[PDB]
């Protein structure tokens, strides 16, 4: 499932930019570096385990909360 | 946009990873993470529990489940600041805790 | 007597010709002059350049030792002089503490009249005297390690005398003259030799000092901080002389000069201290750091899931998902800025580098030139930034719509006599990869650009077009090119073995002098239509504009150390100067170096000899012997060169005997001319030419039949055509013409995948017809399309 | 001819804003102590500029360049005004030390003005 989870990463950190991720630099050098790793990765348990320290910044994210209407 | 988190949660659901399962279905039900969730040893995941019944299906003493991993709570505070014991969490008292209470656990190894 | 174990002939050879297998003379004289312990030699790639730098501080501790040899030289050479001595200075009759001995090449004359023969004693030496900082010392009051530094004036921007005074210290016995500043020389090859003093000598003053020189100025009673010079590190003082007070109003030209100027930037800036790099700056413009991003790509899952139907992206398959657009953090821009870090002052073997320019300058002997008019000139990319602060405006669409062909004509006339040091722009570049590292582009402005075509684009235009050459550049590919192109290099060597090789950082580490040389050679055809004043401001203001000029990145400006730019005109072109100038180099070497009397051909037994007597001797051009040894090497190291990528077609029978470079020589050449270490790792070598070189124009090579006849066609890797396919720069979600465009063209570079043995390739160039077939019946491309592209016309 | 025109008034707009800011006595003293006029473009900021921009990565690099109110810089004493993190936030001088270094948006920008 690694090319699932690699383009799977290039549409979560696009949408964190949407929602303004960049504006804190702590947060965006982070989500950054979570999803570089998934693009380097070989090791499918890895690039899981990456996306899903970077998935949990969009759920923590309030106000523009999509998943309410799964 | 809306295309975006479309194209986002339908690859999410096709991966179907029991982790990012278990992230989306608690964030739904309005429990969500504080923090990016920890990958190593003894590091600090902070959550954010609505309710009681939210609360039961994720916490059994001090042992907390969540992204597939266990994690050790070291100590639930609740939303008016104040110290709220585990023993404390439960069906009878609830009605009186000052619900969403804040979890916070390592993980554990 | 009492002599030390190596000489400085094995410290020099130790240095240039340096083999990480074979490198116990270096390790033995760096332990054995405190330089580093034994235990340095246990850390992982010790002998780096880029990573551990650690051992710039390690060789630094030979510069003591390094200048006490010169010094010694010196009081040799006067005292030869006095006693009637006449005689040659060698380095293996000096040893490692400077003593010399065995004086049994030297006769006696007469009393007073003697005279000691240094050229290939100091030429052999020049490379390491930068590289183990030999004047360090003189940076000192007593030009003395173990005193205080000298307290230098901060407004004092000349050093002519200073620089005379080292090069009468060390270097008294050179008999050459020499001119600290360059535009008092008579042709460009004394341009070369003063310039590799000043590189050496410039690296004793301080940093504050160079740059451009600025006085005020007054246009009606309002003063200006404008540029009236520039002090160059390799150049030294240019003056201008266009310099006009008192002028009552600008003309748009002058407004072009000036807000390309940094003086009325950086002096009404504020004071900058950045340490998040090693590099010296100037001033913020701003009160307000700027800080850059790189967005992830847009991915077109429309492409990848239809793929993916199709059996793509599998897990065992032989061909991945590898280049992707991947996302950059804050500071990203200024870690890049910071690899400019690795550009240092380089001094070069002068007696060489003037031999392998004459034999660099031949390989060029077939191309036209010389300078054009403003309304001769061809621009087609007039959407491509006009620079600092004239990007503030528009692109280059708004000067050259503005501009008169006269005036234009005349900001290039303006250059030929004076100096105009721009500011060029640093920016993060949103691109494909399979890395994660930065990548930017240089926004070169248009007062750069603007002039840099009138006096180079007649040149760059003549080597574009022309075909069967080695510096190969816009020659396509497609309907036989790529076949040709190749048929072109093998010639007919007569045991042809095919050889690429990697130049480790070289749009940052490739030094001022070889930048100088390239910009020199591209000049010569400049010979009907400039002066020789001319020629050298222009080389002034290429100096100026691209070499050491103010870079801005973020909100403020920082000075450029040295390398190269990919947003100039030349780049392209110089860098292929430049990859010959290292190919014959390490040709000039791997011949030399051998022992000619184990060579069994009388004839290359006779062009080491004359090879040596035409560099440390016969200054004057022997234009016979450059045409031999020219000759010599297009029949046994046939080049193929394009900018930073080359393929030879060697003759295997005399680079086994070291009469011809190979790789091993090309790593010990870039280790003393880049200082950069090559690692092996990067480098090819084919035997069967069968098959084609293993890499040229990022493309893998074949032999295919086609037309009951055989051809070679170049290959993309499957894994790049997909990733091209599969992620965007996000502006195809608008129009599908734009979508089928590049789809179409992905399509083509596919094609020759279909002739692989591997079918998982083949299947890469068939899903983009697929794909594209089903993008213009949404909206017709068949395979004919596509395999027209290699049949000749 | 409103190219032209556009670019030439830009032009003189951004070199007179230049001007007003550039014009000063440090400026006229730089001039004045040249032997010719003449002097590097690399020493004014060094001699003209009021304000001080020091960027700085991280922790150990502040407290060895910045620390407290005041610092020396290209022989002059400097006085911070103010801090501004990566996130252009402002930091007071109290919150930058060893303990609170991983909570602060690094690089921070420390402005200061000439004593
Ligand atoms: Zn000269
Ligand atoms: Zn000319």
């Amino acid at each position: 499932k690694m090319s699932d989870v690699k383009c799977t990463s290039v549409v979560l950190l696009s949408v964190l930019q949407q929602l303004r991720v960049e504006s804190s630099s702590k947060l965006w050098a982070q989500c950054v570096q979570l999803h570089n790793d998934i693009l380097l990765a070989k090791d499918t348990t890895e690039a899981f385990e990456k996306m899903v320290s970077l998935l949990s910044v969009l759920l923590s994210m309030q106000g523009a909360v999509d998943i309410n209407r799964l | 946009t809306s295309a975006m988190q479309t194209m986002l949660f339908t690859m999410l659901r096709k991966l179907d990873n029991d982790a990012l399962n278990n992230i989306i279905n608690n964030a739904r039900d309005g429990c969500v993470p504080l923090n990016i969730i920890p990958l190593t040893t003894a590091a600090k995941l902070m959550v954010v529990v609505p309710d009681y019944g939210t609360y039961k299906n994720t916490c059994d003493g001090n042992t907390f489940t969540y992204a597939s991993a266990l994690w050790e709570i070291q100590q639930v505070v609740d939303a008016d600041s104040k110290i709220v014991q585990l023993s404390e969490i439960n069906m009878d008292n609830s009605p009186n805790l000052a619900w969403p209470l804040i979890v916070t656990a390592l993980r554990a190894n | 007597q009492r002599l030390t174990k190596y000489t400085m002939a094995d410290l020099v050879y130790a240095l240039r010709h340096f083999d990480e297998g074979n490198c116990d003379t270096l390790k033995e004289i760096l332990v054995t002059y405190n330089c580093c312990d034994d235990d340095y030699f246990n850390k992982k790639d010790w002998y780096d350049f880029v990573e551990n730098p650690d051992i710039l501080r390690v060789y630094a501790n030979l510069g003591e030792r390094v200048r006490q040899s010169l010094l010694k030289t010196v009081q040799f050479c006067d005292a030869m002089r006095d006693a009637g001595i006449v005689g040659v200075l060698t380095l293996d009759n000096q040893d490692l503490n400077g003593n010399w001995y065995d004086f049994g090449d030297f006769v006696q004359v007469a009393p007073g009249c003697g005279v000691p023969i240094v050229d290939s004693y100091y030429s052999l030496l020049m490379p390491i005297l930068t590289l183990t900082r030999a004047l360090a010392a003189e940076s000192h009051m007593d030009a003395d390690l173990a005193k205080p530094l000298i307290k230098w004036d901060l407004l004092k921007y000349d050093f002519t005398e200073e620089r005379l005074c080292l090069f009468d210290r060390y270097f008294k016995y050179w008999d050459q003259t020499y001119h600290p500043n360059c535009i008092n020389c008579l042709d460009d090859r004394c341009i070369l030799h003063c310039a590799n003093f000043n590189v050496l000598f410039s690296t004793v003053f301080p940093p504050t000092s160079f740059g451009p020189l600025v006085r005020k100025i007054f246009v009606d009673g309002v003063p200006f901080v404008v540029s009236t010079g520039y002090h160059f590190r390799e150049l030294g003082v240019v003056h201008n002389q266009d310099v006009n007070l008192h002028s009552s109003r600008l003309s748009f030209k002058e407004l072009l000069v000036y807000a390309a100027d940094p003086a009325m930037h950086a002096a009404s800036g504020n004071l900058l201290l950045d340490k998040r790099t090693t590099c010296f700056s100037v001033a913020a413009l701003t009160n307000n750091v700027a800080f850059q991003t790189v967005k992830p790509g847009n991915f077109n899952k429309d492409f990848y899931d239809f793929a993916v139907s199709k059996g793509f992206f599998k897990e065992g398959s032989s061909v991945e998902l590898k280049h992707f657009f991947f996302a950059q953090d804050g500071n990203a821009a200024i870690s890049d800025y910071d690899y400019y870090r690795y550009n240092l002052p380089t001094m070069c073997d002068i007696r060489q580098l003037l031999f392998v320019v004459e034999v660099v300058d031949k390989y060029f002997d077939c191309y036209d030139g010389g300078c054009i008019n403003a309304n001769q000139v061809i621009v087609n990319n007039l959407d491509k930034s006009a620079g600092f602060p004239f990007n503030k405006w528009g692109k280059a669409r708004l000067y050259y719509d503005s501009m008169s062909y006269e005036d234009q004509d005349a900001l290039f006339a303006y250059t030929k006599r004076n100096v105009i040091p721009t500011i060029t722009q640093m920016n993060l570049k949103y691109a494909i990869s399979a890395k994660n590292r930065a990548r930017t582009v240089a926004g070169v402005s248009i007062c750069s650009t603007m002039t840099n075509r009138q006096f180079h684009q007649k040149l760059l235009k003549s080597i574009a077009a022309t075909r069967g050459a080695t510096v190969v550049i816009g020659t396509s590919k497609f309907y036989g090119g790529w076949h040709n192109m190749l048929k072109t290099v093998y010639s007919d060597v007569e045991t042809p073995h095919l050889m690429g090789w990697d130049y480790p950082k070289c749009d940052r580490a490739m030094p001022n002098m070889l930048r100088i040389m390239a910009s020199l050679v591209l000049a010569r055809k400049h010979n009907t239509c400039c002066n020789l004043s001319h020629r050298f401001y222009r080389l002034a203001n290429e100096c100026a504009q691209v070499l050491s000029e103010m870079v801005m990145c973020g909100g403020s400006l920082y000075v450029k150390p040295g390398g190269t730019s990919s947003g100039d005109a030349t780049t392209a072109y110089a860098n292929s100067v430049f990859n010959i100038c290292q190919a014959v180099t390490a040709n000039v070497n791997a011949l030399l170096s051998t022992d000619g009397n184990k060579i069994a051909d009388k004839y290359v037994r006779n062009l080491q000899h004359r090879l040596y007597e035409c560099l440390y001797r016969n200054r004057d051009v022997d234009h016979e012997f450059v045409d031999e040894f020219y000759a010599y090497l297009r029949k046994h190291f046939s080049m193929m060169i394009l900018s930073d990528d080359a393929v030879v077609c060697y003759n295997s029978n005399y680079a086994a005997q070291g009469l011809v470079a190979s790789i091993k020589n090309f790593k010990a050449v870039l280790y003393y001319q880049n200082n950069v270490f090559m690692s092996e790792a990067k480098c090819w070598t084919e035997t069967d030419l069968t098959k084609g070189p293993h890499e040229f124009c990022s493309q893998h090579t074949m032999l295919v039949k086609q037309g009951d006849d055989y051809v070679y066609l170049p290959y993309p890797d499957p894994s790049r055509i997909l990733g091209a396919g599969c992620f965007v720069d996000d502006i195809v979600k608008t129009d599908g013409t734009l979508m089928i465009e590049r789809f179409v063209s992905l399509a083509i570079d596919a094609y020759p995948l279909t002739k692989h043995p591997n079918q998982e390739y083949a299947d890469v160039f068939h899903l983009y017809l697929q794909y594209i077939r089903k993008l213009h019946d949404e909206l017709m491309l068949t395979n004919d399309n596509t395999s027209r592209y290699w049949e000749p016309e």
